[PDB]
């Protein structure tokens, strides 16, 4: 009948979906245990581009650059460096890979050449203790035993370490006061995306 | 591992011995720039 | 082959000077949730003491 | 909030980069010190490019283009060179922003946080570009003010 | 008629019991004039405008 | 730009995060394309007035829903069939997805409570939040995914940590009544509430932070204060001052 | 005051202690280096700043690098380059970046930075330095000629 | 912290019926949309209030 067919479709659908969601368990557990989280999650390219990235962007408009480029492309010579200038991440692609290997082999040769002349150029008994409790001071001590601590000595261990800059070095102090959540003031925070795809 | 640390201490001492006995004049010029000229005795 | 592999060691005695944890007690903990917190506490104490031991050269 | 701002001055064109800013509460008593105080402004804004004008006649040519809202060749040369090619470029004039987006693929925004950033740049401009040009910034405005005014009215010196 | 910010606040503080008066106060034919006065008391606001 | 005539009164609408598709919830769930005026996919389980529908920001082919039989329905865009249903004691007004955990959502329920669920194991909720005294209307997560804000039929709004059962802070005003809708802004710094006296108010996520640019000494002082508070959070006098909120 | 200075000296401590472990430098030499380093650090963290102080700091670090380089060859110890040499190079790079940010108009400081990058720094750092120079000093063809020549 | 606890910032007015819906703008922080019971939709500038 129609009814029991439908419930089978729900069962097969849920099992496929649950298996999909299981890949997010490693990410969630790591993030909940992380010492510091930076938002937005997406990384940012460093401030200063190292020239070789920049020179790819430029094109030709003046008559000089037109004639230079035309003569280059009609020949086999390339406009820019393959290894130095990165590009956006079939048979022609293999040839460019081969061209990269020859280009990489060349830089080895000149360096292998250079090393030669460099080598060439180089060539209590009486004490009573008041048993009364200090009710004023005890008002400041902790009453309850917080979770997840079972025995009161276990909670005592965590509190011993001082954190002020008076008792600790400056770099030790910074590690002790690392904030849990760090957010850039003006950037939009987006939801997690497949571990940065 | 005690002998390993005991082996290390003499390595420094032998290395330290070799650098004080013979010093080029250029090094003496540099050490005054880096360490200054102070006498405590 | 480097004759001394490890990083620069620090004297144990100066480190013990900057310690405020009672190692004498043998408290039992059978729960992992308690275990994680206690190991962090030793980690925080151990790291802070070591930096002060190196800082003795500043004197 | 990382975005680029284009600031036009009598001495030349300047390109600046914005790192971070508290956008919502910018027009508030405490936060306004972000742009007013020179040290805090240097924390969030840097000068990435500067192309000064060679001569007074060149400065007059750019002044005419900016008033008309067209993209002069001097402006386009600076923009094409040091801007990577997903880019937000801030302009003070909506018309020049539309012309840039037609000439080049950058996205232009004319209002919002950018309006407050430009006032911060204008107030602290002499400090950022100090020493990069031979002729002083204060004299650059005084010299251009006359030559721009003579052109409009067809002044005859005889 | 003119409605100040000081007067409009006093209506809002009255609660839901005076909701009808609040809806009549927001009438597009009215003139809504602002005031930057540190407080809510309105008698001092009007006499100063007068 | 375009208008679509319909036969039933729709109650809610949300848009796909990435694929230019919007779904609306009326008497039965429909999925609509911007370049397609009829619903391409129609989802139904029972005969009900569905109040709200929400897309999932992670694994964006999932859906969430709340209906009039005090039940929550989870759908699936790709396979075009509902996944699972859970019935509570009372109707849930709104459902909100956690933007950093794909399988967590929080439902605002009318029994003065908030329920956090893990959609894999829906038999029991993960946590219960119970500091409100009237019907909770809408919830919304902070973009950091560690906190959310809830509006109530009572004239107050609270902020809860996802792992705790109690409210961290409460906001209230004599002029503000029956907060209906609340949205946490995208930079995790401000909270805005939409209420029924015709005013929208803007609140701060943290009531003591300094919004402007800071110096190294101020930043060092700010972090030192925060670590001090959590170190001594269990002592009696620290608790008394910190948790005292005037109502 | 000395909060930032103390941070920098504690950052400088580990390579000095490793140098003590090498046997290259004696303990009194380490004390003298720490003293002069603190004295030079106090100069460049003041509210009133001068270029002479940055130049003196850079020159002291260069002299220390040369002394270490001369002593390593005599000893014959070539290990742990990263712990000492690279740490000093990053500190000097930070000093140069701060100095160049303060004084953009001075070409001579830029050329000093370029020469140091050629002598001790990775080629990508020199590429970034040339890009930063050509960003603000595009009106001097000689800078373009040097950049192309490199 | 208790001395400096000042959460209120500003209030926006202009709707003539109770607010029922809110939608934030994905690209700009300072733009939000609201919908009232009378049927009008208002776009608000958060920075300019
Ligand atoms: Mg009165
Ligand atoms: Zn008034």
């Amino acid at each position: 009948n129609k009814e029991e067919i439908e419930r089978i479709h729900r069962e097969v659908a849920f099992n496929k979906t649950a298996q999909v969601l299981s890949k997010w368990d490693p990410v969630v557990l790591k993030n909940r245990q992380a010492e510091q989280l930076v938002f937005p999650l997406e990384k940012e390219e460093p401030a200063i581009a190292p020239i070789e990235h920049v020179l790819s962007g430029w094109k030709a408009r003046t008559p000089l650059e037109q004639e230079i480029f035309n003569l280059l492309h009609k020949n086999k010579q390339p406009v820019t460096d393959p290894l130095l200038t990165p590009v956006e991440k079939l048979e022609e692609a293999k040839m460019r890979r081969a061209e990269l290997q020859r280009a990489r082999a060349l830089q080895s040769y000149y360096e292998a050449k250079a090393r030669r002349e460099k080598k060439i150029k180089s060539k209590l008994p009486n004490v009573i203790i008041n048993e009364k409790r200090n009710i004023h001071a005890a008002a400041h001590q902790v009453r309850v035993l917080p979770y997840p601590f079972t025995h009161h000595w276990q909670f005592e261990r965590t509190i011993q370490t001082p954190i002020g800059s008076t008792w600790n070095t400056q770099r030790a102090f910074q590690k002790l006061t690392t904030p849990k959540v760090v957010t850039k003031p003006g950037h939009i925070i987006n939801p997690i995306k497949a571990e940065d795809v | 591992a005690v002998a390993a640390a005991e082996e290390e201490r003499r390595l420094r001492q032998r290395n330290r011995l070799r650098l004080e006995e013979d010093k080029p004049a250029v090094e003496r010029c540099l050490e005054e720039l880096v360490f200054g000229d102070v006498e405590n005795d | 082959q480097d004759p001394f592999p490890g990083p620069a060691p620090v004297p144990v005695e100066v480190v013990q000077k900057f310690c405020r944890i009672d190692k004498s007690r043998k408290l039992p903990h059978s729960k992992a949730k308690t275990r994680s917190r206690l190991e962090v506490a030793e980690a925080e104490e151990e790291e802070t003491s070591i930096k002060a031991a190196r800082s003795e050269l500043l004197l | 909030v990382l975005l680029h701002v284009l600031f036009e001055h009598a001495v030349g064109y300047a390109l600046l980069a914005l790192k971070e800013v508290e956008e919502i509460s910018l027009l508030q008593p405490q936060v306004e010190e972000s742009v007013l105080n020179l040290g805090k402004f240097h924390s969030i804004v840097r000068l990435v490019a500067f192309c000064p004008f060679a001569s007074s006649q060149v400065a007059l040519e750019n002044a005419n283009a900016v008033s008309e809202g067209v993209v002069h060749e001097d402006l386009r040369l600076l923009l094409e060179t040091h801007l990577p090619s997903k880019v937000l470029l801030g302009v003070g004039d909506p018309k020049i922003g539309a012309a840039i987006q037609e000439e080049l693929g950058y996205n232009c925004q004319t209002g919002g946080v950018i309006a407050e950033i430009l006032r911060g740049v204008r107030l602290h401009f002499h400090n950022l570009v100090k020493g990069l040009t031979d002729l002083s910034a204060c004299k650059a405005q005084l010299g251009l003010g006359h030559s721009y005014s003579r052109a409009k009215v067809k002044f005859n010196v005889n | 008629p003119c409605i100040t910010d000081c007067v409009m606040a006093e209506i809002e503080k009255l609660g839901q019991k005076y909701r009808v008066a609040l809806r009549i106060a927001k009438d597009p034919r009215f003139e809504r004039l602002p005031c930057t006065h540190k407080g809510t008391y309105a008698d001092d606001c009007l006499v100063q405008r007068v | 730009l375009h208008t679509i005539l319909g036969k039933t009164v729709y109650t809610g609408i949300d848009h796909h995060w990435k694929e230019a598709v919007f779904a609306t919830c009326g008497q039965q769930v429909d999925i609509w394309d911007e370049q397609r005026t009829n619903p391409i996919c129609s989802m139904t389980w029972g005969f009900d007035s569905i109040s709200s529908v929400k897309f999932n920001p992670i694994e964006t082919f999932l859906l969430g829903s709340c209906a009039s039989d005090r039940n929550i329905v989870l759908y699936d865009m790709r396979q075009a069939t509902p996944l699972k249903k859970v019935i509570l004691d009372m109707r849930t007004n709104t459902i909100c997805w956690n933007p950093m955990e794909a399988f967590i959502f929080t439902a605002a329920n009318e029994d003065y409570n908030l329920y956090t669920f893990d959609m894999r194991a829906l038999d029991t909720p993960v946590m219960v939040h119970m500091d409100h005294v009237s019907a909770v209307l809408d919830v919304d997560y902070s973009p950091t995914g560690k906190e959310f804000v809830s509006a109530s039929f009572d004239k107050s709004i609270r902020i809860f940590p996802v792992d705790k059962s109690r409210s961290r802070e409460v906001y209230h005003t004599k002029r503000m009544q029956h907060v209906i809708c609340v949205k946490w802004t995208s930079d995790s710094k401000y909270i805005m509430c939409g209420s029924d006296e015709m005013n929208i108010r803007l609140w701060k996520a943290n009531a003591s932070e300094k919004l402007g640019v800071l110096t190294s000494r101020e930043k060092a002082a700010k972090d030192y204060n925060q670590k001090l508070k959590e170190k001594f959070q269990h002592y009696p006098h620290i608790k008394r001052i910190a948790r005292h909120r005037h109502l | 005051m000395a909060e930032i200075i103390q941070e920098r000296i504690e950052d400088r401590l580990p390579e000095l202690e490793q140098l003590e472990r090498i046997g290259l430098f004696s303990h009194a030499e380490i004390k003298a280096i720490i003293k002069k380093a603190s004295d030079l650090e106090y100069k460049i963290q003041r509210r009133t700043l001068f270029k002479e102080d940055f130049i003196n700091y850079v020159q002291y670090e260069i002299n220390l690098l040369e002394l270490i380089q001369r002593r390593r060859t005599r000893i014959g110890y070539s290990f742990k380059k990263d712990e000492i040499e690279n740490s000093i190079v990053h500190r000097v790079q930070g000093v140069f970046q701060r100095a160049s940010a303060k004084w953009k108009d001075d070409v001579q400081l830029w050329l000093s930075y370029v020469a140091f990058c050629k002598k001790w720094a990775t080629k990508t750092r020199l590429s970034k330095v040339f890009s930063a120079m050509l960003a603000i000093h595009s009106n001097k063809p000689a800078l373009w000629i040097m950049a192309a020549k490199w | 912290e208790r001395v400096f606890a000042k959460p209120f910032l500003a209030s926006l007015d202009g709707h003539r019926d109770g607010v029922n819906c809110l939608a934030k703008h994905p690209e700009k922080l300072a733009t939000v949309l609201s919908g009232a019971c009378d049927g009008e939709v208002r776009i608000w500038n958060l920075t300019q209030r």
